[PDB]
C-alpha cells in the first residue's frame, strides 16, 4: 500500500501565494499520473513526462510542478478569483510492482479559504 | 560406483512417477476436456506432450543404471531419438512462447493473425521437423555394445571429435539461439511493462497482459536454472577432450560424476510445467 498527504492549505490573506504539497510513500515502484481535482474536474493534472492538461477558468493564472525523485506535486496559486475557495484533493496513479495492475490512489483532503 | 548405482534408480524413478502423473493429468485436462486454450496453452500442451513422450523412457534407463540392459538395439535407437526430439522441441517451444509473448505485448492491435499463423502452421516447421532431422545420428550412432559382463547402450561414434561435436551443437541449438530470441524478446517486454502507462488502451487488456506474462517468465527461468550446470559441466568435459584443461585422473573422474550427477537432477525440467499449473493454477 501507499500513503498520500496533504498539507498547505489554511486560511491566508486575499491576494497572497501559497503551495500545496503531496508526497506518496509506500510501496512504489512507479507513478503514472498527479493531478488536483475538484463529477470531479481536473483543475490541473501532470503526467510523468510533463504533460500538464490545466482547466479551462484554471489556464494562466495556476502552475503545477512535479518532482519525481522527491514524490511531490506542487501546485502554485496566484491571481486569487472567489471561485477558487474550495476543497483540493491530490490524486495519483501507482503501481505497486510490475505485474500488477494500475492502481489508483486519492489524497486526504485540503482546504484552502480566501475571503470573497 | 555403488554410490552412483543406488543414486542414479532412485532420482530416475522418482522423476518418473512425478512427470508421468503430472503430464498426463495436464493432457488429460487440455484434451478431451477442451478448457481454455490460448495460445500460451496450446504451446505448453505442446511441451506436455514433449515431456510425456520422453519420460516415458525412464524405466529402462533405471534398470540400465541397476543391473544391464536386456532390451536390444531397437529400444536402444528408439530411447536416444526420443530423447533428442524432446530435448531440442521443449526449449524450441519456450522460444515460440517468448516470442509469441513479445508479438502481443508490443504490437497489442496488429498481432492477431501473425500470431495465428505462428502457432498454428510455422510452429510444426520451426519446432519438430529440424527436431526430427537432427536424430539421424542418433539413429546411425546408438548402439548396444557388449563390454565385460553387461550390455551398454549409448551412442557410439568413430572417434572423441564426434562427441566433442554434437555436445557443441547441442548446446548451440539449445541454449544459446532459443537463449538469445528469449533474451531479446524479454528485454524489449520488460522495457515496455515498466515505461508504459497502460499497454493497449484499457486497463483489463493491460492487467491481462501481465498476469499470461509472469508465469512464462518463472518457467523459463526455471527451465534455465534447471540446465545450467549440466550445460557448464559438459562445456569443461569437452575442453578436457580438447586438451585445454590438462589436469590428473581424478580430475576426470570428479568432472564425469559432477556431470552425471547433474544431468540426472537437471532432468528435473519434464515436472516444471505441471508444478507450475499447480501452484499458480489455485
Ligand atoms: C543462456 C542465455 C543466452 C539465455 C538464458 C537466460 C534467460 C532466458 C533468462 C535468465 C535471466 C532471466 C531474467 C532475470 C531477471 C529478470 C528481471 C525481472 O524483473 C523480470 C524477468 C527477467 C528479465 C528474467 C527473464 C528471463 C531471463 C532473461
Ligand atoms: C532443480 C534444481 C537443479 C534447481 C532448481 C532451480 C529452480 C527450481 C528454482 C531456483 C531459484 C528459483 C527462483 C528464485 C526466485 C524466484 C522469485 C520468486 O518471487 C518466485 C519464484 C522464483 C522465480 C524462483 C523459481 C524457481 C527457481 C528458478
Ligand atoms: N548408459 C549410458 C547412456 C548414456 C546416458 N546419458 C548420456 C550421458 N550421461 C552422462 C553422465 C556422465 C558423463 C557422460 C554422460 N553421458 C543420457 C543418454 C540420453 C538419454 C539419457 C537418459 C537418462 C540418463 N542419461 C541419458
Amino acid at each position: 500500500q501507499v500513503q498520500l498527504q496533504e498539507s498547505g492549505g489554511g486560511l491566508v490573506q486575499a491576494g497572497e501565494s501559497l503551495r500545496l504539497s503531496c508526497a506518496a510513500s509506500g510501496t512504489i515502484f512507479r507513478l503514472y499520473d498527479m493531478g488536483w481535482y475538484r463529477q470531479r474536474e481536473l483543475v490541473a493534472s501532470i503526467t510523468s513526462g510533463g504533460s500538464t492538461k490545466y482547466g479551462d477558468s484554471v489556464k494562466g493564472r495556476f502552475t503545477i510542478s512535479r518532482d519525481n525523485a522527491k514524490n511531490t506535486v506542487y501546485l502554485q496559486m496566484s491571481s486569487l478569483k472567489p471561485e477558487d475557495t474550495a476543497v483540493y484533493y491530490c490524486n495519483a496513479e501507482y503501481r505497486t510492482g510490475i505485474w500488477e495492475e494500475l492502481l489508483d490512489g486519492w489524497g486526504q483532503g485540503t482546504q484552502v479559504t480566501v475571503s470573497s | 560406483a555403488n554410490f552412483n548405482k543406488i543414486f542414479l534408480p532412485t532420482i530416475y524413478s522418482i522423476i518418473f512417477l512425478t512427470g508421468i502423473v503430472g503430464n498426463g493429468l495436464v493432457i488429460l485436462v487440455m484434451g478431451y476436456q477442451k478448457k481454455l486454450r490460448s495460445m500460451t496453452d496450446k504451446y505448453r500442451l505442446h511441451l506436455s506432450v514433449a515431456d510425456l513422450l520422453f519420460v516415458i523412457t525412464l524405466p529402462f534407463w533405471a534398470v540400465d543404471a541397476v543391473a544391464n540392459w536386456y532390451f536390444g538395439n531397437f529400444l536402444c535407437k528408439a530411447v536416444h531419438v526420443i530423447y533428442t526430439v524432446n530435448l531440442y522441441s521443449s526449449v524450441w517451444i519456450l522460444a515460440f512462447i517468448s516470442l509469441d509473448r513479445y508479438l502481443a505485448i508490443v504490437h497489442a492491435t496488429n498481432s492477431q493473425r501473425p500470431r495465428k499463423l505462428l502457432a498454428e502452421k510455422v510452429v510444426y516447421v520451426g519446432v519438430w521437423i529440424p527436431a526430427l532431422l537432427l536424430t539421424i545420428p542418433d539413429f546411425i550412432f546408438a548402439n548396444v555394445s557388449e563390454a565385460d559382463d553387461r550390455y551398454i547402450c549409448d551412442r557410439f561414434y568413430p572417434n572423441d571429435l564426434w562427441v566433442v561435436v554434437f555436445q557443441f551443437q547441442h548446446i548451440m541449438v539449445g541454449l544459446i539461439l532459443p537463449g538469445i530470441v528469449i533474451l531479446s524478446c524479454y528485454c524489449i517486454i520488460i522495457s515496455r511493462l515498466k515505461s508504459v502507462r497502460l499497454l493497449s488502451g484499457s486497463r483489463e487488456k493491460d492487467r491481462n497482459l501481465r498476469r499470461i506474462t509472469r508465469p512464462t517468465v518463472i518457467l523459463i527461468l526455471a527451465f534455465f536454472a534447471c540446465w545450467l550446470p549440466y550445460y557448464i559441466g559438459i562445456s569443461i568435459d569437452s575442453f578436457i577432450l580438447l586438451e585445454i584443461i590438462k589436469q590428473g585422473c581424478e580430475f576426470e573422474n570428479t568432472v564425469h560424476k559432477w556431470i552425471s550427477i547433474t544431468e540426472a537432477l537437471a532432468f528435473f525440467h519434464c515436472c516444471l510445467n505441471p508444478i507450475l499449473y499447480a501452484f499458480l493454477g489455485a
